[PDB]
Order: structure tokens, then C-alpha cells, then sequence
């Protein structure tokens, strides 16, 4: 009635090498096989559910060891299965995407072991494993005849769930001017993988023209993406069925638009008529014309103008979720979904839902993982588990692949069951990572441990980056020009190769536009006030509003009027300096009209380029720094066009992905993709011949 | 009470 081991002791020797740490936290004085306890024999191998603290659900254990303690105490090691709610998942595992819900019979095997005295033995449990790739006829049949199954594996590093020439298909969600999707295409080219960005989803029109400029054979459209996933939808229909002024041609479709209800409309280019007067006439005005419905249906079809499921290998996005810092960082947290918008990640997982693509990469800023205690990070993991995919989750900053400024974003892989998980790249440059990680994702930082000391690229400053660009003004028209001369670094040297040797085949063989052609680099023209004061702004390192005219530090650090000059006025007759500027941070600030220098990092190049709370002037140029500094900053090759308004372009660039970021992604989605991959480390180090030259 | 961590 009393726990005892049972059978023979696991020979001396045998013992000594299967558990080696027990003899030499707790120590053995031998092992056995067997327990009994409550009247039930177990053995090593058995699953078990074990008791756990006061109220709190049974852990549920894989015995790996049964020994006597040399405190002579009766003791069992178990390697545990985590429960969805057990893994980071937690609370999320009560959602569902598309009527796909976490199985409560569905548990995941980890490596996490501990000790226990043998009465916390409760009872066996059948727990099966299931291949995910077996048929799906024997697989119900398992599953039938188990208490508990398992497909996969749980890690907590990189909350990991995983199992136990060629051409791909790319979408891009939220696709901006492409960031991340035209480095996924180049990391993945390295991989030896040909992954084209077939389709692009955006609501910006000057994103999308950036995008689609630089990518002309992709199906860049210019629409929300809630409205895409319906015309998605309709579109499936449509293909089942396969459907004076006079028209011509129907050039394209879409569901829904800013001034339209629902429903499908096509484009029409009437006969006689130049492009630019083709027009959106309803479904149902056009029931004149079923056969050129027909033309259009079966030949967009043809051409997978738009994708039905298992069309599309791979969806990466960057859904926005906003509210979730700042002001709003403590607002809303009940029912982040249903509040303001992070509808998007929604939107997000649904079109993965109705679309299964092979491989999903999902990226957005750190603070999904911190606000409402990583409510939204939770749930899209959640979603891909529930969807049966493989997942893991990680934190990368930019500047260790190469980029002069410190910007840490979270990314999402996801991969069916019959597909190799991709791993992260570990950094490339000797940036060093601080404690920036989610105590809640403590384990998803993409970095080396300091342990392993290995030798890294010098990290690169803002010089390194701008320093071979010609001088321009506070207002330059041309958004195309002539480089002063050649580039002096490394990184200039490599920002300014070519679309072939980036391996950028969007033009296919040939290159494309614009070659060795400096474009965009033109700053926000500052209105007269503005340019006059940073014309003010001394040309030194570390200058600031501090150092014009009137101003002075008072006690403790805080700026003050110089009681022995009279505020400054412009020609405008409007104040040199600003009041705002003066209260900024509580008087303490040093970023208003701040001027960066060659020595210095932009820690996140922004959407906004005006001077009033940030450092952002040129080091030595009468100027804020241009829209191509900014690209180059953010790792765009030189080659790459951004079209709009100023303001719209800083805009794009700001919002991008690091575009080597997603090159060192997209080789590590090559790899996997092409089942080049190697055993189960979360990180991987990317090769010589990637990184540079 | 076993443990996990
Ligand atoms: N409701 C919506 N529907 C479609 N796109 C949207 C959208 N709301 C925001 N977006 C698009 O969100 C992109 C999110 S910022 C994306 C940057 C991009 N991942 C890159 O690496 O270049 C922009 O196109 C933003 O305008």
C-alpha cells in the first residue's frame, strides 16, 4: 500500500550510463523499471497523469526513470506533454479560425523533465502518436483508440511546435511598397529557390505602384484586405461556373471599393479607347455581355490572376495592429479583437485559413508580444496550432544583418505538417541584443547566447550608409538623378549592385530600369520656418533647439528662455523656436531639430520625417535626411523606385520590413522549403556565401 | 504536488 520499485535494479553500469548527472540535482542509489503504486504496476515508457499543486490541472508524463534517491526517497522522472493551454498559447486555446478548434484531446511532447515522489502517480493514459502525414483513414482509426494523441512537439525556445529550377508562389499581405516580400524573393533565390511574388495586397495606392513598378509581372491590387478575401471567395464561384459605346475587353475584377457596395465588379475597356478610360461596371450591368465575362473568367483563371486554395505556397504579412502602445497601450485589453483595429490579424488568419498555404510568414512589431500581456502574439500562434500548422515564433533586430539602426520585430513562421519548418538566421553583425524581450516570450529572441563568442561584422553607423550620396536641398524635384561618384564602403558597395547581382529577377533576364541611376533621394521639403531654423541648427555632432538663439538649461537639465534675450523671431515673425519643443519630454528632450551624426544609429527609421521631435537631420547638409537615406538605412537596394508623394514615400520606407532581414528569412525558407534543411535547432547561421561577397 | 518548471 506503500510505493515500491519493483523487478530488478537496472544493472549498475547501465544505469550509470543511461542517467549519468545521478551519480558521481538529485542522486540515486539505484534504478529500476517498475513501480507499484495504489495497486497498479508502471514502467519506464508508461504515460502517466501526475498530480500537480492544489487545484491546478494533472501534469501528464512520459516515465523515463524510476530510482531510489540517496536521501533514500522513492522518486520517478517524467518528460511532460503540454495541454495547448500549457504552452504559450495559454488562454487563446479557446479560439477558432474557419471552425478550426485546438482538439482537447491533442497534446504535444516536450524535452522539459522533472522528478517526483512516486505517490503523485495518478493513473496510465494511452497517448498515441499520429504521423500527420499518414492517411486519413488510418489516422481517425488511432485517434479513435487513444485517451490522447500527438502530432508534434512543444519547445519553449521560439515557441516551438513541430513534427516528430524551382518555382514557388508568394502573397504578399499589407504588402507596402514590398519590403518583406521583394527580400523573401532574394533570400530564396540564394536558397536556390525561384520565389515570385505572385500576388500583392495593399490599400495605398502609392505603395502599390512602388511595388508593382519594381515587380511588374506581380498582381499588385489596390483594396482592403477584407474585401480581396471576398472577392477571393467569389472568385471560387466563378471559376465552378466559369461565368456606340462599346465594350471591348474585361480587363479586371474586384469586390467591393471605396465608393461601391459588395458584390463583384469587372473593368472594362471599351473599343476605341486608350487605357486610363477603362472603367468598374457592376456584375449584373453587364449580364448583356456573358460571353466576354467568359474571355475574362476562364483566361484570369489561366493565368491565376488571383489564387484559389493550394494556389499559394507561401503568405507573408504584416497585418497592423494599432492601440497597442502609447496612449492606447492601456486601452481596450479585454477583447483585443472586437476593440479599434487589430481586426487585421483577423483578416490575416482567415485568408491563411481559406487559402492553406505550404509556408506562413507572419511580422509586426514587439509589442503584439507585451500589450494585453502578448494578447494578439498569443492568438495567432494560436491559430496557426489550431490550423494544424507547424509554428515557431522569434524576435529579430535589423541592424544585426547589416543596417545602421537597432529595429526589433516579431516574425511568425508557420508550415504544414508535410513541409520542413523554417529556422531563424542568427545575426550577422556584432550588435549586441539588451533584456528587450517579452518576459512572457523570454525564449524568442534570434540571437547567440554570450557563451558562444563568434566573430561578427563591425557594426555599421550612418556613414557607413549615406556618406557617398551627393549634396541636395531642402526642396529637390528630380526623383531621378546622377550618383557624385562611386561608393566608398562595403555597404555602399552593396546597396548599389545591380538587379542581377542581387539576384533580383522581377525583369526576368535583363535588367530592368534605372540602372546605376540615383533615385529618390530628396528630402521633405521643410516650409520656410522650419528650413530657417535647422539653416540655425550648427553643423557638430550632438546639436540640437538647444544650441539657437534664447534658449538656455536651467536646474536639472531643463530648458529655459534666456532671461537676457528676447524670443527670436523669423522672417515669418513667427518664434525661432517653438514652444512645443520647449515641453517636449518635460523640457529634458534633445531630439527637436536635433542633427544626427556619422558616428550615430537611427534606432527605427519612421514614417515622418519632420524635425520637431526627432533627431533627423543630415550630418552636415542645411537639411532633414532624404527619402533614399532613409531606404538605404532600411536596406532597400538603390535600384528599388518609390513613386508618390514625398511625404507618401517616407511613408512606405518607414513602414517596411528590413529588406536584408527578410533576405535572411527568405534563405532560411529556401532551405526548409527545398528540404535542404538540418535537424532541430531553432537557429541557424547563415553560410558564407550569403552575407556578403 | 509535483513540480513543473
Ligand atoms: N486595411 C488594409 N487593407 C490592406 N492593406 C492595409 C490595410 N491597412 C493597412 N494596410 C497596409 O499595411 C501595409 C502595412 S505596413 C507594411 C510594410 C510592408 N510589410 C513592407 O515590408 O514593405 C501598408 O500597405 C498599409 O497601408
Amino acid at each position: 500500500h506503500e510505493p515500491e520499485f519493483i523487478g530488478s535494479p537496472v544493472a549498475a553500469d547501465e544505469a550509470r550510463s543511461n542517467w549519468p548527472k545521478r551519480y558521481g540535482e538529485l542522486k540515486a542509489r539505484c534504478h529500476y523499471r517498475s513501480a507499484k503504486v495504489d495497486n497498479v504496476v508502471y514502467c519506464l515508457g508508461d504515460d502517466v497523469y501526475v498530480k500537480a499543486g492544489e487545484n491546478e490541472a494533472d501534469y501528464i508524463g512520459r516515465i523515463t526513470e524510476f530510482f531510489e534517491g540517496t536521501d533514500q526517497c522513492h522518486y520517478f522522472t517524467c518528460r511532460w506533454f503540454f495541454r495547448a493551454e500549457d504552452t504559450v498559447i495559454n488562454s487563446l486555446v479557446s479560439i477558432s479560425v474557419d471552425g478550426h478548434k485546438h482538439d482537447p484531446r491533442r497534446v504535444f511532447l516536450s524535452e522539459e523533465k522533472n522528478d517526483n515522489v512516486l505517490d503523485c502517480i495518478i493513473s496510465k493514459v494511452k497517448i498515441v502518436h499520429v504521423d500527420p502525414n499518414m492517411d486519413p483513414k488510418a489516422k481517425a482509426q488511432l485517434i479513435e483508440s487513444c485517451d490522447l494523441y500527438y502530432d508534434m512537439s512543444y519547445s519553449v525556445a521560439y515557441s516551438t511546435f513541430a513534427n516528430i529550377t524551382r518555382t514557388a508562389t508568394l502573397l504578399d499581405l499589407y504588402s507596402g511598397c514590398g519590403g518583406m516580400s521583394t527580400g523573401l524573393c532574394l533570400g530564396a533565390a540564394l536558397s536556390g529557390l525561384k520565389l515570385e511574388t505572385r500576388w500583392a495586397v495593399d490599400f495605398n495606392s502609392f505603395a502599390c505602384q512602388s511595388l508593382k513598378y519594381n515587380h511588374p509581372q506581380t498582381e499588385v491590387r489596390n483594396e482592403k484586405a477584407d474585401e480581396f478575401l471576398a472577392l477571393l471567395k467569389e472568385w471560387a464561384v466563378l471559376c465552378k461556373k466559369y461565368v456606340e459605346f462599346v465594350v471591348e475587353k474585361l480587363v479586371g475584377i474586384c469586390y467591393g471599393g471605396s465608393d461601391r457596395e459588395n458584390g463583384i465588379y469587372f473593368k472594362v475597356q471599351w473599343e476605341g479607347y486608350g487605357p486610363e478610360e477603362d472603367t468598374w461596371e457592376p456584375i449584373d450591368n453587364l449580364s448583356d455581355c456573358p460571353q466576354k465575362i467568359r474571355e475574362f473568367v476562364q483566361e484570369g483563371h489561366k493565368r491565376k490572376i488571383l489564387p484559389l486554395p493550394g494556389d499559394v505556397d507561401v503568405i507573408c504579412g504584416g497585418p497592423p495592429c494599432q492601440g497597442i502602445s502609447g496612449f492606447n497601450r492601456y486601452r481596450n485589453r479585454d477583447e483585443p479583437l472586437k476593440d479599434e483595429k487589430n481586426k487585421q490579424m483577423v483578416t490575416f488568419m482567415d485568408i491563411v485559413a481559406y487559402l492553406k498555404p505550404k509556408y506562413v510568414l507572419m511580422e509586426n512589431v514587439v509589442d503584439i508580444l507585451k500589450f494585453a500581456d502578448g494578447y494578439l502574439g498569443k492568438y495567432a500562434l494560436s491559430c496557426l496550432v489550431a490550423m494544424k500548422y507547424q509554428a515557431r515564433l522569434g524576435m529579430m533586430v535589423a541592424g544585426c544583418y547589416g543596417l545602421p539602426q537597432f529595429r526589433m520585430r516579431v516574425f511568425l513562421w508557420g508550415a504544414l505538417s508535410s513541409m520542413v519548418l523554417p529556422k531563424y538566421p542568427l545575426p550577422t553583425y556584432d550588435v549586441v541584443v539588451r533584456g528587450g524581450a517579452p518576459n512572457a516570450f523570454s525564449q524568442c529572441m534570434v540571437a547567440y547566447d554570450e557563451t558562444q563568442k563568434p566573430s561578427l561584422k563591425k557594426a555599421l553607423l550612418l556613414g557607413d550608409a549615406i556618406s557617398d550620396l551627393p549634396k541636395v536641398q531642402n526642396h529637390q524635384p528630380n526623383d531621378v538623378m546622377e550618383y557624385g561618384g562611386s561608393p566608398k564602403t562595403e555597404f555602399q558597395r552593396y546597396i548599389r549592385l545591380s538587379r542581377k547581382d542581387m539576384l533580383d529577377w522581377s525583369f526576368g533576364e535583363g535588367a530592368g530600369p534605372d540602372e546605376g541611376k540615383l533615385l529618390d533621394h530628396q528630402p521633405l521639403r521643410l516650409n520656410n520656418d522650419d528650413y530657417e531654423r535647422v539653416q540655425q541648427i550648427p553643423v557638430k555632432k550632438g546639436a540640437n533647439f538647444r544650441d539657437l538663439k534664447g534658449v538656455r538649461v536651467g536646474a536639472n537639465n531643463i530648458v529655459e528662455w534666456d532671461p537676457e534675450i528676447e524670443r527670436v523671431k523669423l522672417s515669418s515673425g513667427k518664434p525661432l523656436v517653438p514652444d512645443y519643443a520647449m515641453s517636449f519630454i518635460k523640457g529634458k528632450s534633445l531630439k527637436p531639430f536635433g542633427r544626427l551624426w556619422w558616428d550615430e544609429t537611427v534606432p527605427t527609421v519612421v514614417t515622418r520625417a519632420e524635425p520637431h521631435n526627432q533627431v533627423i537631420i543630415h550630418p552636415t547638409q542645411a537639411r532633414v535626411l532624404t527619402i533614399r537615406e532613409n531606404a538605404r538605412l532600411q536596406g532597400f537596394p538603390d535600384y528599388y523606385r518609390l513613386f508618390g508623394p514625398i511625404k507618401e514615400k517616407y511613408i512606405q520606407v518607414g513602414n517596411a520590413v528590413a529588406v536584408p532581414v527578410a533576405r535572411a528569412l527568405g534563405y532560411c525558407l529556401g532551405q526548409a522549403y527545398l528540404g535542404e534543411s538540418e535537424g532541430s535547432d531553432p537557429l541557424y547561421q547563415l553560410p558564407p556565401s550569403f552575407t556578403s561577397v | 504536488t509535483a513540480r513543473k518548471s
